[PDB]
């Protein structure tokens, strides 16, 4: 078997590598006690040299690797054009891995196990790369699609992806870059000049990938709008976009398929009107589903949990998980009631996006409930008409 | 006036060879500064001299 | 007198790196100390009192911290050796005042990783 | 010996120069082995006419002085 | 006479940002000040600047460990686009010459860091 260890370093701490990897393995073999973070430290040196430690999916074994990491503090670079710099390009730059992204591969909660296969997808990826099997004779498009209902964190999962490769992966890549696409501000469009622009910041993407000690992903944002479905569209009337700008990223990404450090990430909304001959180069394509009575049950507990831990819901009630509702069997308690009325909450909140859902509670806290310490049972009374409230306000809006 | 990290106008240095240390200037920072000191503790032996008591010699000597 | 002033820092520099058994026990200036036989290490510490050499040629200084680090770099110990610069026993009473000094206080890791400051003979310890 | 100074606010060893009151370069080193290394040189290109004074092509000119002072 | 030549890299340095258009900001302008026909800057923090560039030089050129002042044009990921090399081997006749060398030598050509690895100016540009 193996687990996985992170441990968050300080920017303002600079001790070696290896004395990090020894301390925290000290610290692990002392206590060798699940998926609970550490934060509580022992040793001087240890805590003004690291900030957490925590194990990702209550055992003493020691199958323990150690992933170590700086989550760079600075955002974006901005790309513009070599010779029309004012906004030809505009690609957003990220310098894995960065602060704004923690966090982020934990929040995210789905039912269809898509974290793994699209992580163990990577990783099958470099062991087929170290063991040098003949690239023309099993190959992949290093190209995946992400499609479904807006709204529901399609591109959030990208985003999480980089972070967890780049940090997963250390020692292996010094570092990663992820480069994000505006496929909005690449349609400069009078007789086939954005599909000569593609060609541009394709290139950048090439001076980006020869770092070969660098991990890279591409990020595309509205994989429709760059691909339009030339061949059932009957419309002569497009005269060069449908057909000179699909088939000068077709040929963009065919070449980067042969260098090994690029991945390429898509997110979707619509699953028609994307040409065929892009639904065929591209290795996953996982459908990413509105949250489910489970999936939101999980996802209001994290908010709950996260106000009682900024101490907004003050008088700290255990909140209890739907396992141990199953284990009990719905029986009603002094306690109990609670995640009974969470969970009728869930049936009644079932079909919203996880946009809105990650909003509920901003609302129930606002309109209903004014206090700036509030006690539990009218807090998700609130959420309960809230929820009500978002369902009128939608029908409002026709 | 001058500090130097053998690794106020600092003149710092590097020794190309060792660099392994990626963030270098950074830890250079650190080594100068002054921190809390702790006094010199003026030391006293616990278990002093009484001229009143006398010790022990066994008779035999080396070879 | 600079230059064997330097000799004696190299003394202590090394010496305070013991004060294991990659060390050893060799005649240095008249007397037997157990430092090591690292020539790489020898001549590095020649190499740093000889660069700090042109700097006493300048006169104008105040101390040579020989910083013990500990093995983050960042000091929970050190050795600041503010001696103001302008027989064998006093040139053994320096190192048995930073014995006793290490005496009442207490050395740090085995590879003390100790890098060599100088601020341009008495001591003490910042802990 | 080779002297790095980062700086200007918008074998052989190396005396860098560090000089700090920021403490936030986080890279003065790789970018003094940056500012060290010899990187592609091009060759001293060389000046010269394209178009010389010809003898059997000649100039033009206009007639008037301009205002003296 | 090092006292004034570092006063001549003054002026090479800021003749090199000033014809290379470093900056948009137009600041320089001719300067005689004590008759010297040569464009300085008129930031006398940069003045200083490159007084005490040269000043913490000093203990280290003349010393002639010297074997090229690299006046590095950094770049935007601070890159020596171009290294204006000189070469230590050393009356204005030099100086208009420097000058007139900076400037056809910019004549071919189209953030600055002073390393200091006839006075040969050539420069290593980017190709
Ligand atoms: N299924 C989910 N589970 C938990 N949190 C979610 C979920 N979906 C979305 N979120 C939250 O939604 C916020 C942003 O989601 P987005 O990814 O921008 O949605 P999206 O899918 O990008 O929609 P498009 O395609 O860009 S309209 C993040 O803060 C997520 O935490």
């Amino acid at each position: 078997p193996t687990v996985h260890v992170e441990v968050h370093q300080r920017g303002s701490s600079t001790a070696k590598k290896e004395d990090i990897n020894l301390s925290v393995r000290k610290l692990l073999n002392r206590h060798n006690i699940g998926d609970y973070t550490w934060t509580e430290f022992d040793e001087p040196f240890l805590t003004r040299n690291v900030q957490s430690v925590s194990i990702i999916d209550d055992l003493s074994a020691c199958t323990v690797a150690l992933h170590i990491f700086q989550l760079n503090e600075d955002g974006p670079s901005s790309e513009n054009l070599e010779e029309e710099t004012e906004n030809i390009i505009a690609a957003n730059h990220w310098v894995l891995p960065a602060a704004e992204f923690h966090g982020l591969w934990d929040s995210l909660v789905y039912d269809v196990e898509v974290k793994s296969h699209l992580l163990d997808y990577v990783m099958t990826t470099l062991l087929f790369s170290d063991k040098n099997v003949n690239s023309n004779l099993i190959t992949w498009n290093r190209v995946v699609l992400l499609h479904g209902p807006p709204g529901t964190g399609k591109t959030s999962l990208c985003k999480a992806l980089a972070q967890k490769l780049t940090i997963r992966l250390s020692s292996r890549y010094r570092y990663g870059q992820l480069i994000e696409i505006n496929s909005h501000s690449l349609f400069s469009k009078w007789f086939s000049e954005s599909g000569k622009l593609v060609t541009k910041m394709f290139q950048k993407i090439q001076d980006l990938i020869d770092d070969k000690d660098a991990l890279v992903f591409v990020l595309i944002d509205q994989v429709e709008s760059l691909t339009a479905a030339r061949n059932a569209c009957r419309a002569g009337t497009e005269p060069s976009d449908a057909i000179r700008v699909v088939n000068a990223v077709l040929t963009q990404i065919d070449q980067i398929k042969r260098h090994s450090n690029v991945v390429i990430l898509t997110t979707s909304n619509i699953t028609e009107k994307i040409d065929v001959a892009f639904v065929d180069r591209a290795d996953i394509k996982q459908y990413i589903g509105p949250p489910s009575a489970a999936a939101i049950f999980k996802i209001y507990l994290s908010c709950l949990e996260e106000l009682m831990k900024c101490q907004i819901i003050y008088p700290r009630q255990q909140l209890l998980t739907l396992r141990e509702l199953e284990m009990i069997g719905f029986i009603e308690n002094n306690v109990s009631k609670l995640s009974l009325l969470l969970n009728d909450i869930s049936r009644k909140s079932e079909g919203l996006s996880g946009r809105v859902l990650r909003k509920l509670p901003f609302l129930a806290h606002a309109l209903y409930v004014q206090a700036p310490t509030v006690t539990i049972e009218g807090f998700l009374q609130a959420l309960s008409l809230a929820v009500d409230k978002q369902f009128e306000e939608r029908k409002k809006l026709a | 006036s001058q500090v130097h990290i053998f690794w106020t106008e600092v003149i710092l240095h590097y020794r190309p060879c060792e660099s392994d240390p990626t963030q270098l200037p950074k830890i250079a920072e650190k080594a100068i500064q002054d921190f809390p000191t702790r006094p010199l503790s003026r030391f006293i032996p616990w278990f002093p001299y009484d001229g009143s008591k006398l010790p022990l010699r066994p008779k035999r000597s080396p070879p | 007198v600079a230059d064997v002033l330097c000799e004696f820092l190299e003394v202590a520099v090394h010496l305070i790196l013991y004060v294991v058994g990659i060390f050893q026990k060799r005649k240095k200036y008249n007397v037997p100390v157990q430092m090591s036989c690292h020539p790489e290490l020898n001549q590095y510490i020649q190499d740093t009192l000889h660069c700090v050499k042109p700097l006493l040629e300048k006169n104008d200084v105040e101390k040579v911290v020989v910083v013990i680090l500990d093995k983050e770099h960042r000091p929970v110990e050190k050795f600041v050796f503010e001696i103001t610069q302008p027989v064998e026993q006093l040139l053994r009473a320096f190192i048995l005042k930073i014995s006793v000094c290490d005496a009442v206080l207490d050395h740090n890791p085995p590879g003390c990783t100790f890098t060599v400051l100088v601020h341009t003979m008495q001591l003490y310890v910042e802990e």
